[PDB]
């Protein structure tokens, strides 16, 4: 999920879109 | 692009600027 | 167009606080 | 929505409480 | 309502979310 | 007191409440 | 009544900055 | 109050440190 | 002078995210 | 300046992304 | 004024504060 | 620089205003 990957880890802007609509 | 942890709200409004008017969705802790 | 973006960060970010866990969409349009 | 129903005039919390989830 | 430990700025902001007419006194560390 | 309550521990929000006016 | 509450959002924030341990009281009316 | 001083026009730190305690 | 302050608080924000290391300017006239 | 562009209409990322370094 | 490490964005605000119209610059790791 | 002054240490006004312009 978006906070286990970009929190607990770092994420990309790209990793970060694929949580947009 | 920043190179760190975001987390709390630093995720959400990061989010909101990532999307813009696509908008977006967050579960917080799935 | 920016007093509703301007503004909308603050209200993203309030939601965060209220929903919490149980998370939110925020989208419209 | 909300950012008509927020921005315009402050919502509570309560109120906030209705945009999740 | 999140359960999360809330810190420095963030309490303070919440805070001011929480009561919001009413207002608010902050301390910081007692 | 507020800080040693909700950020040191966690908080409800009717244990924040106490910090109202 | 937003961009008295949208304000009030920085003025805490700053407040807490500024005064730090002091703390500050955040009322009116 | 302070929302009629430094929403109007900008406080600068030290005016706004007129506010605490 | 409010609503240009408060606004570049937030792009001061923003700015912060997506440039992150590379850093920044803020400043003007 | 970015004050002049990014206050009266939205900047998006990429945008904002010109005033960087 | 507080006795607190900054980080990251709370940083740039608190400059942002801190400067006023001088304004400034960041360089995130020197 | 700033960051490893007042993020990884604790920084005092004065020491933050020499990174103003
Ligand atoms: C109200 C609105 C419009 C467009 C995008 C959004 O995220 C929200
Ligand atoms: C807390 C908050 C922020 C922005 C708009 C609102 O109506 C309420
Ligand atoms: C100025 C004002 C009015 C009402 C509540 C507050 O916290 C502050
Ligand atoms: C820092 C700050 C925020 C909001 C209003 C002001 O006058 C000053
Ligand atoms: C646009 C502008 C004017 C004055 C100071 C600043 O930091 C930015
Ligand atoms: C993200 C953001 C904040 C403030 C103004 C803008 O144009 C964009
Ligand atoms: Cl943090
Ligand atoms: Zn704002
Ligand atoms: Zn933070």
């Amino acid at each position: 999920g978006i906070v286990e990957q970009c929190c607990t880890s770092i994420c990309s802007l790209y990793q970060l879109e694929n949580y947009c609509n | 692009f920043v190179n760190q942890h975001l987390c709390g709200s630093h995720l959400v409004e990061a989010l909101y600027l990532v999307c813009g008017e696509r908008g977006f969705f967050y579960t917080d802790k799935t």
